[PDB]
């Protein structure tokens, strides 16, 4: 079995720039039997390059593949606004036919700090027996951010889930919501509900909190 | 120019089997190869098997081998993908991909088929309001099954500044989702805000008025 690795993880550029994408293989690939694909959020993949370095029909000029054996490249010379998506290198040499973990091409913009907001659980939900505290991180860049839940300055982990949006087309930013879920009983046992956010657009961590009631 | 149409999405209990159909129509090339690629939510691309329907030859992936059979009814050009002995890990969107012409340079894909493998059964969502802090407000679509759901605001009248976040999977096996919207502070005690939550699978549409409490 052959394993494929791509670099970097995400790639942050702007329309009109050159993109250089990598694919380190752990073994040799039949002369040059590696493919490149495009994928936009919630859509079927799209073959772009076959046999390491051959454009599929329809695929525009800017695209091109290079290298063979165990090391491969994909290169977009001038980025178009439609060329921002996930890219996957795939080998069709030896079974099982394997894919890479992929590379994201996102729009690079100037850093933006998150607008942090915290919502206490509704009246209606507290009747049903469970409490959900939502922490919202709005319109921030880059995507890397931390959320640390605190309940009476006892740090939490395990009892919350989170979820990030896809990059906004309007302002090139992301948004993340985190939900701290625990029972009616557990929510009443405590006083302070804090949400500590550590994004690089902040000088130091930010804490948004509320006292129950 | 061929037209690949996949079967409707479905939900199966663990242990059972699934059969995903993929209809093809058009394209003179009657020597085509069919590939089946799945994608678990958030994860990369994963190949499963490939068949050349005409020849009758078919390969499979090391991982699944035994659990997966790929058949083809040559008369209606419909490819098939049967995965048995299902586990939670098998929850994914599944794609059929047709490859035409010598090198296989012609790229054609199905729309994808969502297979949800879970114990817990079809249930409606409970919409809880996230009361306002420009000020931010939103809804919490909690405890539904299966995916997807659709959230809009004022029947689509408010679509500016809305963030619907990807769902998360709770330990209960049900999905939780939150929608938020940045609105003007001044419009609070004057303008009506209602989120419309549509859940086609469970046959449930619920509207909820969000206001300060």
């Amino acid at each position: 079995e052959i394993v494929l690795t791509q670099s970097p993880g995400t790639l942050s550029l702007s329309p009109g720039e050159r993109a250089t994408l990598s694919c380190r293989a752990s073994q040799s690939v039949s002369s040059s039997y590696l493919a490149w694909y495009q994928q936009k959020p919630g859509q079927a993949p799209r073959l772009l390059i076959y046999g390491a370095s051959s454009r599929a029909t329809g695929i525009p000029d800017r695209f091109s593949g290079s290298g063979s054996g165990t090391d491969f490249t994909l290169t977009i010379s001038r980025l178009e606004p439609e060329d921002f998506a996930v890219y996957y290198c795939q080998q069709y040499g030896s079974s099982p036919l394997t894919f890479g973990q992929g590379t994201k091409v996102e729009i690079k913009r100037t850093v933006a700090a998150p607008s942090v907001f915290i919502f206490p659980p509704s009246d209606e939900q507290l009747k049903s027996g469970t409490a959900s505290v939502v922490c919202l991180l709005n319109n921030f860049y880059p995507r890397e951010a931390k959320v640390q839940w605190k309940v009476d300055n006892a740090l939490q982990s395990g009892n919350s889930q989170e979820s990030v949006t896809e990059q906004d087309s309007k302002d090139s930013t992301y948004s993340l919501s985190s939900t701290l879920t625990l029972s009616k009983a557990d929510y009443e046992k405590h006083k302070v509900y804090a949400c500590e956010v550590t994004h690089q657009g902040l000088s130091s961590p930010v804490t948004k909190s509320f006292n129950r009631g | 120019q061929v037209q690949l149409v996949q079967s409707g999405a479905e939900v199966k209990k663990p242990g059972s089997s699934v059969k995903v159909s993929c209809k093809a129509s058009g394209g003179t090339f009657s020597s085509y190869a069919i590939s089946w690629v799945r994608q678990a939510p958030g994860q990369g691309l994963e190949w499963m098997g490939g068949i050349i329907p005409i020849f009758g030859t078919a390969n499979y992936a090391q991982k699944f081998q035994g659990r997966v059979t790929i058949t083809a009814d040559e008369s209606t050009s419909t490819a098939y993908m049967e995965l048995s002995s299902l586990r939670s890990e098998d929850t994914a969107v599944y794609y059929c991909a047709r490859y035409d012409g010598i090198y296989g340079e012609l790229d054609f894909w199905g729309q994808g088929t969502l297979v949800t493998v879970s114990s817990a059964s079809t249930k409606g969502p409970s919409v809880f309001p996230l009361a306002p802090s420009t000020a931010a407000l939103g809804c919490l679509v909690k405890d539904y099954f299966p995916e997807p759901v659709t959230v809009s605001w004022n029947s689509g009248a408010l679509t500016s500044g809305v963030h619907t976040f990807p769902a998360v999977l709770q330990s209960s096996g049900l999905y939780s989702l939150s929608s938020v919207v940045t609105v003007p502070s001044s419009s609070l005690g004057t303008q009506t805000y209602i989120c419309n939550v549509n859940h086609k699978p469970s046959n449930t549409k619920v509207d909820k008025k969000v206001e300060p409490k």
